[PDB]
DNA sequence: TATAATGGGAGCTGTCACGGATG
DNA sequence: CATCCGTGACACCAGG
């Protein structure tokens, strides 16, 4: 529900050194399946700290107790020598589909 | 031609110079009239042009200023390769020339656009089509200084006659002008310092009335 | 019908 | 995915480079790359010759001239509002005829503009496109009297403004009258001032009838040559003194004068072609030795007597053939341009050149360049051919680069063009689109050059055959005129061959456009492709074949308005022309050379070549283009990937894997929905918005200017009077919106304060300043918002400031500021998609995936279109499209069928056979039968005669997939659809026309000057026009008081509008309105005619509509 | 009273004089520098009406007290600016001049 | 002779069809204030007719009169009452309107024959007179002026 | 203020109907 | 009582 990258300002922006622009990356996390083993959690913020040359994937996100990730093939970029990606997502429960305008977390 | 004016209106003003150098000739100096008359004809052809040319008529010292700015910059673009700066001109100029001079110059020479320009290829719009008007009012206007003028009613309604009618007479609401402390004391037969006393209880009474209903506080913005 | 010829028409009188 | 190609024809040759008409063109009129004494004399360099010398003495003579380099790149001119434009030198020397001096000098002309490389131009940083004109060729015609049938006008037509149309007529009285600016006098004369004596003239056209007879005039032969050309300076200039050397003067000027009158080349060549005669240069007569000399005029009365008499071989000219009709590109309307603008400088020169020191005279101080540089300055920013550059996608511009107007300077007016310009002539077959064109009153005046068509050195539309010889077919190709064309019989491009050989006893061919069957002995030439009978656009319509050319119309013109969508997808039904139009529209970022990728970032690609070197490719990111949508490129090579030369390296906007990416594949079904879709409306799925389909990008530029008052500077600030620190949140400390903020409407971007007027406080307004006890401020708050109905994230700032390196703003302005704000737009209801057939229809209803009909396996639509929108349309093609993308859906694959030679309906059913056994052997073996819903539509088609009776479940299932039609169930029932429906994947766009960009509504706002009447347009926040037929449904209602608050109280009843918010805003009901002001314009306008307008009441009194305010 | 009728007709140079509030007898517009109407010009207020409610032009008089009064300094009647759409001027021509739409 | 936000003038094209007359005008009177012969009188007088005519119907008699640098014709007192453009059918037979908008339109199926779809941010602008008098009837806003400065904004509507 | 100077220069290319002028 | 000619008029909204 949303993403925070360090040294980026807005959506559309790209990173020095990572191929996929933010566009691209937030379409990529939409894919994101997190699955919440205990019952009453609601949020939960996963922290991804990447850089040299690799293909960061889903599994690189640093674990939580009790939230697993489904997906952990899911590419979510691209990095080259020197590109950094340090990003901090935010997983919450819901129900149906709500757009970013909704809600704006 | 060209300059600003029509060819008969150049002719003329050329005409009105001819007979200035008619009136001004000298027959025993042996020259032929036309060496005497072209000075004149030309003169008057240029006083003409620089008094008529302009919709916001420009004195012609001026004009001449403006001309000789012009060519500064010609000539500075035909050795420069470009435009010139406001600095470049004002280096060209002399002394007294800076580039600030050079800018006021340029805007106090622009001329007026017309507010039938045409806009698009269809003859149906003009440039003036999309100058909104500023000068009259506007219906939230007249609303909002109608419903001003109402609550100041109602906020000097609570005073006695004599309060309101002093503040009225301040501030200008009776007979648009404000009186001194020495004509509403005389109006109401007592002393300057009294009925400034007045207005300052009357003014007292106002700010408590609206510190208690603010119901004036949304006209101040 | 052209002023302009008009008026040199009558300047080529004189 | 595998792409399957259909289609039997072998294209030759390639399509020429798409935008060759714009850059050779403007490459030939400047020879920039081309050393000053290689240069021909065309081009600027040619009105550099015709303009000089400059005599009269003295004079000046021109050397040469040459083009310097560009003060500045394109984006640099893009972002700081400037023209991409090169310097403009020229070596003049001064010589004065008795002293001998001569002086040299290279003088400064001013900048003329360079086209970027795609073949646009950059004025004041907004991307333009200077159109091609279509227009009459210069030449000699005969066109047939519309009065007298047997009697025929002979035309002599040169150059838009470069010489007088001449007309030459068998009078009804028997003499040979010719008719110049207007005056018809007999031709005789003229023949008599060339020295044509009537020896000559009666044994040159004697031999037709008695027709010399009318050019047989005595007192025209008894005087000679000066007798019978001061008569016609009299018979031409009434009034003007008859002096020998003035009428010499007017009589070259008018008829020899290459400096005056001038045909084309093409004209030149058109003239000796139809004449049967040969030209020296191009005028109609010359002035040697002496003596005129005639040229044209004895050849062109030849062959109107010829054709008056009856002699075989001359016939009437087809003023509508593009042999007739020729094209002038960029650098002939900028050439045209030039010229003015250099015999304005020419003016000047010789003006300065009569009084001034006689010998201390440079060439500059002889030259004032000004008068060209306004005369280039106003063609690229003031003429009707200088176009604001359509690049909503590349297709767009690529498109718009290739159009072809019979508008503009010296073409014809609208509202007076007849049906014979807007036809569709024969000639136009290979040459100019019959399909993309308006509709509207435009039709037929705006074209589009066709695919394979080239315009040759002359003018002339060209179009290419293949040779055949004996049966034959070379693979040589000859690029024809129509007039060329005209001599052969042309085959078309889809007979039979069995490699090289024409295999067909019959073949259809044209002969002057006349179709015909022929055998192969006959065949002269072949086509080369039927892509090159039409545009770009109608090239990329599939099954063009099976659509109306109506249709085929708006599916053409339609991608054109095409949105660039941030998850774009090439159409799985292709043409096999995507490629060529990303490539030749400079869209995507190509390999120069075979190399090695080094790095990819989402900002640059760096590969090295062959060569060792390292060469860095800058992408351009999140640009916004003239309409504002994003033009964005993106890496489509990883570090490490070799490449070759040639090679996709970053798709550009509107591009997939270097392919024309203008839309979505969407599965969509064709039914009715509950009337939801009905008359053209379309319903979408929610799913469409989930995964970000038919979402794009755009960007807005927001500009305000700080600039020096008569009161006080205006002043860009954060300190803004009576705001709160939430009004004030995201500006930065300067006063500039921070990057990375959410705007929406009535937020502020730019803070600005200005100083107000003499404001003279109402006593209201003192007696509230004393009971609140605060100073009224000295500025106020004139801060740039964010416009109703708009917003989005800031993504740039540009600030600009008088007094900053580099920069330099317009008089008074102490500095300008720019927001770009970019907001990302999904498909929302009122939205506007289309496919390539014409079926255009707005977005009426988004229902949640579980209300949309689904296939038996789960899978829901995309996209419910109507039936009802196909047969008034005759577009078929679009359901043989869906039918293909059925196929392709499940067996994974995309297709190429070109036009008019592709895919077949039975090759189509082989591939929705193998769709089926994929679609349904797969439910086989999973583990279930067929279902219970699935018999009943069985039985319902068996019913309709749709499937064979007695056949088992699958076969018939089977049956009505080979018919592309498939079982549906109702998603709010769980029942099946009564009947199969056609389901398959379709190609739709997302057109510009937005309902983000067009909602709008006002009660009250800015007001005109002098009609106090409400502004126009959604940017002025103007009201709605109530026109005359506005009044006439009113009046026919019998609305009295809705029309007359329409005429008084919401439009122009000053007081009646400021009564009735009051009254609305109290809760009172509205005044009866008063005299609208625009009737005091009437009146005051009429008496400004001398006219006493008087409002009378019933005794005839005068009654006053001013109020006494204008009564003395 | 009602407007029942509207009468249409030619005007007399006496008429045209009555219209007038005073002779336009400079071409100038506004002063370039103070960028206030001109005297004798196509915009002077002395004849068509003052630029501000209630104020002429020197500034003297900017009340509403001051109502029909005409400032001694600069000629400026103290009215509502709205008169400046209403009020005529008038040109006295050396010659008299044909009205085109009574000629072709 | 207004100045436009960028603090530059525009105008009308009266003024200087006005300044014609007027300077020829002035030129007829001094020139017989003078003792100016025949031919220049007349030319003076010729000159001052077809400033009147240029003033009154531009172009309706000989060549229309431009202004410098430009061929389009300055629009005088005819071309402003008469045409598509002039005063009667431009302005007096038809006027744009207040409390007025326009927007896409889309199939509501739903709808009864006597009903619309209006957005709800169309209407608000619409109606708005309406909106802030019953805003203040109810406990929305204390004034009307606080009931429009509150939906100036749209994140402050609630 | 003085040698003599003495008539311009573009124009650039509907379609019909109607009422008035001329011939 | 004809022909010739000068002068009118030539859809709406939208954005421009
Ligand atoms: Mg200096
Ligand atoms: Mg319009
Ligand atoms: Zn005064």
């Amino acid at each position: 529900t949303s993403v925070y990258i360090e040294d980026v300002l807005h959506e559309f922006s790209t990173i020095p050194g990572v191929k996929e622009d933010v566009v691209e990356i937030i379409l990529n996390l939409k894919e994101l399946v997190v699955r919440f083993l205990n019952p009453s959690l609601q949020t939960v913020t996963l922290l991804l700290k990447a850089e040299g040359p690799k293909e960061v994937k889903a599994r690189d996100f640093l674990p939580v107790a009790d939230v697993e990730i489904m997906n952990p093939d899911l590419h979510i970029a691209t990095l080259e020598e020197g590109g950094r990606l340090n990003m901090e997502v935010r997983v919450d429960r819901g129900v149906g589909y709500v757009p970013a305008e909704k809600h704006g977390i | 031609t060209g300059r600003g004016l029509s060819f008969l209106d150049l002719i003329q003003e050329g005409n009105q110079g001819l007979i200035r150098a008619v009136e001004k000739f000298e027959y025993k100096r042996r020259f032929k009239f036309s060496t005497y008359a072209t000075w004149w004809i030309r003169q008057a052809i240029n006083r003409a042009i620089a008094d008529q040319a302009r919709t916001i008529r420009i004195p012609v010292h001026m004009v001449e200023t403006i001309n000789k700015l012009s060519r500064t910059a010609r000539q500075l673009q035909q050795e420069l390769g470009r435009e010139p700066t406001y600095e470049e001109i004002a280096e060209a100029m002399g002394p007294g020339w800076d580039a600030k001079r050079v800018e006021e110059t340029l805007k106090i020479a622009q001329e007026p656009v017309s507010l039938e320009t045409p806009i698009g290829d269809e003859k149906d719009s003009f440039y003036g089509d999309f100058i909104p008007d500023e000068h009259l009012p506007s219906p939230v206007d007249a609303a909002t200084q109608s419903l001003l003028s109402e609550e100041l009613e109602k906020a000097l309604s609570k005073l006695s006659e004599r309060e309101a009618m002093v503040l009225k007479l301040r501030k200008g609401l009776i007979d648009g002008r404000e009186h001194t402390l020495e004509e509403v004391g005389a109006f109401f037969g007592v002393t300057r310092e009294r009925i400034r006393q007045i207005e300052n209880k009357a003014l007292r009474k106002l700010k408590y009335h609206e510190s208690r209903t603010r119901k004036l506080r949304d006209f101040l913005d | 019908s052209d002023p302009v010829r008009q008026y040199l028409h009558e300047i080529g009188q004189v | 995915m595998e792409i399957k190609r259909f289609g039997r024809i072998r294209e030759v040759i390639p399509l020429p480079p798409l935008t060759e008409i714009q850059v050779e063109s403007y490459r030939r009129a400047l020879q920039a790359d081309v050393p000053p004494e290689k240069r021909e004399n065309v081009g600027i360099q040619a009105a550099f010759r015709e303009t000089f010398p400059i005599e009269e003495g003295l004079v000046l003579d021109f050397l040469e001239y040459r083009l310097g380099e560009p003060p500045f790149p394109q984006d640099e001119c893009r972002e700081k509002d400037l023209t991409y434009q090169a310097p403009l030198y020229a070596r003049l020397q001064l010589i004065h005829k008795d002293t001998g001096l001569i002086k040299e000098d290279e003088v400064f002309l001013g900048h003329i503009p360079l086209m970027t490389e795609d073949g646009s131009f950059i004025i004041n940083g907004a991307d333009r496109v200077i159109v091609s004109q279509i227009h009459r060729s210069p030449g000699v015609y005969f066109t047939p009297d519309p009065a007298r049938p047997g009697r025929y006008i002979a035309s002599i037509i040169p150059l838009p403004k470069r010489g007088p149309w001449i007309d030459l007529e068998v009078e009804p009285n028997g003499v040979v009258s010719m008719k110049v600016n207007k005056r018809k006098f007999p031709l005789v004369l003229l023949l008599r001032v060339l020295g044509y004596d009537q020896e000559t003239l009666a044994r040159e056209l004697g031999a037709y009838g008695e027709l010399v007879q009318g050019l047989m005039d005595e007192s025209v032969f008894a005087m000679r040559p000066e007798e019978a050309l001061i008569r016609l300076f009299t018979l031409l200039r009434p009034g003007d003194p008859p002096k020998r050397d003035k009428a010499v003067a007017y009589v070259y000027g008018l008829i020899a004068d290459p400096r005056r009158y001038d045909l084309g080349e093409a004209g030149r060549y058109k003239a000796e072609e139809k004449l049967g005669i040969r030209l020296s240069g191009r005028t109609l007569a010359r002035f040697e030795d002496g003596e005129f000399k005639d040229e044209v005029f004895l050849p062109t009365l030849r062959y109107l007597f010829a054709l008056t008499a009856g002699v075989p071989g001359h016939e009437v000219d087809d003023i509508d053939h593009l042999g007739n009709r020729r094209i002038r590109t960029v650098g002939e309307l900028m050439t045209d341009q030039f010229r003015v603008g250099l015999a304005r400088l020419a003016r000047g020169v010789r003006e300065r050149m009569l009084m001034g020191s006689e010998d201390s005279l440079t060439p500059a101080k002889l030259v004032n360049s000004r008068p060209l540089e306004a005369a280039i300055r106003e063609f690229f920013s003031r003429s009707q051919l200088s176009q604001f550059k359509d690049e909503t996608n590349p297709l767009s511009s690529l498109r718009h680069k290739r159009r072809i107007s019979a508008l503009g300077p010296g073409g014809l007016t609208r509202e007076r063009a007849g049906f014979d310009v807007r036809d569709v002539h024969r000639t136009h077959y290979g040459r100019i689109c019959p399909v993309e064109t308006p509709e509207g009153a435009n039709i037929g005046l705006i074209t589009s050059l066709a695919a394979y068509a080239r315009v040759d050195e002359l003018g002339f539309i060209r179009t290419p055959y293949r040779r055949v010889v004996g049966g034959v077919v070379t693979d040589e190709v000859v690029y024809m005129t129509a007039t060329e064309e005209d001599r052969y019989t042309i085959a078309q491009a889809n007979t039979p061959l069995e490699g090289n050989r024409i295999a067909a006893e019959r073949v259809v061919a044209r002969r002057k456009g006349e179709p015909v069957i022929v055998s192969p002995e006959e065949v002269e030439f072949m086509d080369v492709s039927p892509k090159q009978v039409f545009s770009v656009n109608t090239n990329l319509i599939p099954f063009l074949e099976h659509d109306d050319a109506n249709r085929a119309l708006m599916g053409s013109n339609m991608q054109t308005q095409a949105v660039p969508l941030i998850r774009a997808q090439a159409p799985v039904v292709m043409t096999g022309l995507e490629e060529r139009v990303v490539r030749d529209s400079l869209a995507a970022l190509y390999a120069e050379e075979d190399g090695e990728v080094a790095k990819v970032d989402g900002n640059r690609i760096v590969v090295r070549y062959e060569d060792g070197r390292l060469v860095e490719y800058p992408l351009r990111r999140f640009y916004r283009s003239n309409q504002g949508t994003a033009l964005d490129q993106r890496p489509r090579v990883v570090v490490g990937q070799r490449v070759r030369k040639g090679d996709l390296l970053a798709d550009g906007p509107a591009s997939e894997n270097g392919f024309l990416a203008l839309g979505q594949n969407v599965l969509v079904a064709i039914m009715p929905f509950d009337g939801y879709n009905f008359e053209d409306a379309i319903v979408i799925s929610e799913e469409l918005l989930k995964r970000d389909f038919y979402t794009s990008i755009h960007i807005e530029r927001y500009e305000i200017e700080a600039r020096d008052t008569k009161l006080g500077p205006e002043r860009i600030t954060r300190d803004i009077p009576h705001l709160s620190e939430a009004a004030l949140r995201d500006l930065d400390e300067e006063g500039v919106v921070r990057i990375g903020a959410e705007v929406k409407p009535g937020d502020i971007l730019v803070g600005r304060t200005s100083f107000k007027g003499e404001s003279e406080p109402t006593p209201e307004e003192r007696l509230l300043r004393s009971i609140f006890g605060e100073k009224a401020r000295d500025v106020k708050d004139t801060s740039l918002r964010v416009p109703p109905g708009e917003g989005g994230i800031v993504v740039r700032t540009v600030r600009l400031r008088r007094g900053d390196p580099g920069v330099e703003l317009k008089p008074g302005v102490r500095e300008v500021v720019r927001v770009y704000v970019a907001q990302k737009r999904k498909l929302q209801v009122g939205d506007k998609l289309a496919n390539r057939h014409g079926n255009k229809g707005v977005v009426a209803k988004i229902l949640p995936v579980e209300d949309m009909p689904h296939l038996p396996d789960g899978t829901p639509v995309d996209v419910i279109l109507n039936p009802l929108g196909v047969p008034s349309r005759m577009n078929l093609g679009q359901i043989l499209e869906t039918h293909l993308g059925l196929a392709g859906y499940f067996l994974g694959q995309r297709y190429i069928s070109p036009i008019f030679d592709g895919a077949k309906e039975p090759e189509i059913k082989e591939l929705l056979a193998q769709a089926f056994e994929v679609y349904f052997g797969k439910r086989k073996g999973e583990g279930f039968g067929v279902d219970k819903r699935e018999v009943e539509v069985l039985r319902r088609a068996e019913k309709l005669g749709l499937v064979t009776p007695g056949k088992t479940p699958e076969e018939q299932l089977k049956e009505l997939f080979l018919q592309g039609k498939v079982v549906l169930y109702d998603g709010r029932t769980g029942e099946p659809i009564e009947g199969p429906i056609v389901v398959g994947q379709m190609f739709i766009m997302k057109l510009y026309h937005m309902v983000e960009d067009k909602m709008h509504a006002r009660s009250t706002g800015p007001y005109s000057l002098i009609t106090q009447q409400p502004l126009g347009g959604k940017a002025q926040f103007g009201g709605q026009r109530f026109g005359e037929m506005e009044v006439w449904a009113l009046e026919a209602y019998g609305a009295a008081h809705t029309l007359q608050e329409m005429l008084t109280l919401k439009s122009d009843d000053i007081e009646g509008r400021n009564a009735a918010y009051e009254a609305i805003i109290k809760g009172e009901d509205v005044p009866e309105p008063s005299v609208p002001e625009s009737f005091r314009v009437l009146v005051k306008e009429l008496q400004a005619l001398a006219l006493d307008v008087q409002t009378l009441d019933e005794k005839d009194n005068p009654v006053d509509i001013f109020e006494g305010l204008a009564s003395k | 009273k009602e407007v029942r009728k509207v009468r249409i007709a030619l005007a007399s140079p006496e008429k045209i004089r009555s219209w007038s509030y005073g002779e336009v007898e400079k071409p100038e517009t506004i002063n370039y520098r103070t960028l206030k109407p001109e005297r004798d010009g196509l915009f002077d207020e002395r004849i068509f009406g003052p630029i501000k409610d209630y104020e002429c032009a020197c500034g003297k008089y900017k009340r509403q007290r001051f109502e029909g009064k005409v400032c001694e300094r600069c000629g400026v009647e103290v009215t509502k600016s709205i008169v400046r759409r209403y009020r005529m001027g008038h040109i006295e021509l050396a010659t008299p001049a044909a009205h085109i739409w009574f000629v072709k | 002779m207004v100045q436009v936000d960028g603090g530059r003038f525009a105008t009308s094209d009266l003024n200087d069809l006005y300044r014609r007359l007027i300077n020829r005008n002035n030129r007829l009177k001094k020139l017989l204030a003078q003792g100016a012969p025949e031919i220049i009188i007349r030319n003076e007088k010729r000159m001052l007719q077809e400033a009147v005519d240029a003033l009154l119907d531009n172009g309706r008699r000989g060549a229309p009169v431009t202004n410098p640098g430009s061929d389009r014709p300055l629009r005088s007192l005819t071309d402003i009452l008469s045409g598509k453009q002039g005063r009667f059918r431009q302005n007096l037979l038809g006027k744009r309107v207040d409390y007025s908008g326009r927007s896409v339109i889309v199939v509501g199926p739903q709808l009864k024959l006597h009903q619309c779809g209006l957005p709800k941010r169309m209407a608000l602008e619409l109606f708005k007179p309406f909106l802030l008098k019953k805003m203040e009837e109810k406990g929305i806003a204390p004034n009307v002026k606080a009931a429009r400065r509150m939906l100036e904004r749209q994140r402050d509507i609630k």
